[PDB]
């Protein structure tokens, strides 16, 4: 008897759906949605209505290449007043002469995209299926349900809705903060943001699964914080907003700016945060001029549950499109706690670094990372400082033992082995002891350079750099630097002195190990010999040797000795020839006891090269 | 954004 139902046309309900569902920007056209929420279709029949004895309607949706149930990206659903609660459902909820008003609800952990949705009407004996149109399905802060759920209206506002906001820079004595559109509602942007989507490494290795994935927050803010820097594919490789860069790509804060325009048009709270840093002749610094340190640097935060790990990590997690990072949840930074997935140590070093002395074992802070962090606050054109969020304040027990979890006794100290001497070369080495069970590479800059009495600095006679430098556990080394006369022969100040500096960075926590120590350059001794027998009498005979420290000759050498007591007159000897390398230069002189007691003999000794050795003797 |  009865005829089969003809569709005349499906009504999107765009400005009701969109209203409900924070989403009536982009629905000027096409329908967008939030997942776990209920939306709604009118049905226009073409002759008779349906009918609920006679009719039966089926939905389907896919979405993806690959879809399948089991996968979660299809599914299959009869038009029925019993809802069950969490599953893809339809039911009439109006019903007029020609029309039939439909309610549909996704499950809380669908995932995102792109729906093709499709009708089947049976009426017994017969039936026809077609398509009824598309939805996108987006994150939902407001559903209680859903992972990105976020408890607070005004927060769902500022973190999710508003397309402009400020991020931080300057520097932590001068915050400044540059206005940017994010623009995550702008014409054509969401379709951007599923494109990145869908050309990520995942979907190209796996598309269904992929596509699969995409019910969880973690995945998609995984994969946005990798998409964000272009490898290639990438996005990122002046401006006041991301719009234009998404844009043209279909065709350092600018990171952070994308992901978070990005990671709000797909529905996840998400907001831009700055680390300050700040410095106070370091080798630190020196060694800065690819784990660089700025002055400041932006990441992003988002906001879900993490049931992919223990009790207690849902919140804000940590992602950063610096050239994948994370998600990795803030709570799990301030904790030391660094085994959470994803990337916590990079997050760590980020807002963290220990600096140690052996300025010979104290703190140095000279260098100072982790200050200021700041991000806007909610519904307020200001800034809201959140370094307690990432740090425990500095001193407090909590501090110290999540510096413990976060480290599982590592020391360094100048050492030399042997007499140094004005005109020899020698080894000067940075003597390192790793007294922990754990294993550490780190990277060494050890190097010399002359330096005068008052502390200034000459030029440098003596560098050894290594990248990766091996330390075992319960084990040491003395790593060698060869300090050479003829690179600092050229370049000594008025003293014979050089200062060693070494630098030990263990980049993974961020700890950064120095040690320093002058050394003296000890002039030739002056040997003075005593011949004949102190006679309260008279008649001695003393003799000066000077063995040339060099390995080049001297010339212009010329001793002087006196002393009262000893000589009447202070005699000066010009020696002839010039002190070849190594040898021993030889003169004598006549003294005349002049009474009882001890006398000093004082010499000095002078030279073209070499000047200004002295010398004593003692007598009787 | 200035290095240190």
């Amino acid at each position: 008897h009865a005829e089969e139902l003809v569709l005349e046309r499906c009504d999107l309900e765009l400005e009701t759906n969109g209203r409900d569902h924070h989403t009536a920007d982009l629905c000027r056209e096409k329908l967008v949605v939030r997942r776990g929420q209920p939306f709604w279709l009118t049905l226009h029949f073409e002759g008779r209505n349906y009918e609920a004895s006679v009719d039966s309607l089926t939905f389907s949706v896919v979405t993806g290449p690959a879809p399948s149930q089991e996968a979660g990206t299809k599914a299959r659903f009869p038009l029925r007043d019993a809802v069950e609660e969490g599953d893809w459902t339809a039911t009439v909820v109006d019903q007029q002469d020609c029309t039939l008003s439909l309610q549909l609800t996704t499950p809380a952990n669908a995932p995102i995209g792109l729906y093709r949705l499709s009708l089947e009407a049976s009426t017994g004996y017969q039936g026809s299926s077609f398509v009824l149109g598309h939805f996108i399905l987006l994150f939902n802060a407001w559903c209680p349900a859903d992972a990105v759920y976020l408890d607070s209206e005004e927060e769902r506002q500022e973190y999710v809705l508003t397309q402009q906001g400020f991020i931080y820079q300057g520097s932590a004595k001068f915050i400044k903060n540059i206005p940017w559109n994010f623009g995550q509602f702008e014409d054509g942007i969401l379709d951007i943001c599923l494109i990145l989507l869908d050309v990520n490494p995942k979907f190209l290795k796996n598309a269904g699964r992929d596509c699969s994935r995409r019910s969880s927050p973690v995945y998609v803010g995984r994969v946005v914080s990798g998409m964000v820097n272009c490898n290639d594919q990438g996005v990122l490789l002046s401006w006041i907003g991301s719009v234009d860069i998404l844009r043209r790509w279909k065709n350092c804060w600018v990171f952070a700016a994308v992901a978070c325009t990005v990671l709000r048009c797909l529905g996840i709270p998400t907001r831009v945060v700055t680390n300050y840093n700040s410095a106070h002749s370091n080798l630190l610094i020196e060694y800065f001029r690819s784990e660089m340190i700025w002055n400041f640097h932006c990441w992003v935060e988002s906001w879900m549950t993490r049931p992919d790990l223990q009790p207690g990590y849902e919140g804000w997690q940590a992602l950063d499109p610096t050239p994948c990072c994370g998600p990795v949840p803030v709570r799990a930074i301030k904790e030391g706690d660094l085994s959470t997935k994803y990337d916590a140590p990079f997050v760590f070093a980020e807002v963290n670094a220990d600096v140690v002395d052996w300025i010979q074992k104290s703190i140095n802070r000279s260098l100072i990372v982790g200050l200021k962090i700041s991000t806007k606050s909610v519904g307020r054109d200001e800034r809201e400082d959140i370094t307690h969020t990432y740090k425990y304040p500095e001193g407090s027990s909590e501090e110290r033992e999540a510096f413990t979890r976060a480290n599982h006794g590592m020391a360094m100290r100048i050492r030399v082995g042997q007499s140094m001497n004005m005109g020899s070369d020698f080894d000067v080495f940075a003597h390192i002891t790793n007294n922990t069970a754990e294993e550490y590479v780190c990277r060494l800059l050890l190097c010399a350079r002359t330096v005068s009495y008052n502390g200034i600095l000459g030029p440098e006679c003596g560098t050894k750099y290594l990248l990766n430098l091996n330390l075992e556990p319960f084990s040491e080394k003395s790593v060698p630097l060869c300090i050479l006369y003829e690179k600092y022969r050229d370049c000594l100040t008025e003293s014979n002195l050089i200062k060693v500096r070494a630098l030990l960075v263990e980049p993974v926590i961020n700890s950064y190990l120095l040690a320093e120590r002058d050394l003296y350059l000890e002039n030739p001794e002056i040997k003075i010999r005593i011949l004949g027998e102190p006679k309260q009498k008279r008649k001695l005979v003393a003799e000066v040797s000077l063995q040339n420290p060099l390995p080049v000759a001297l010339e212009g050498c010329t001793f002087t000795v006196e002393g009262a007591g000893l000589t009447e007159e202070q005699k000066t000897v010009e020696i002839p020839d010039p002190v070849e390398a190594g040898e021993e230069v030889k003169v004598r002189m006549d003294l005349l006891p002049l009474h009882m007691g001890l006398h000093k003999l004082v010499v000095n000794f002078e030279s073209d090269k070499l000047k200004a050795v002295k010398g004593f003797r003692n007598v009787i | 954004a200035v290095p240190l």
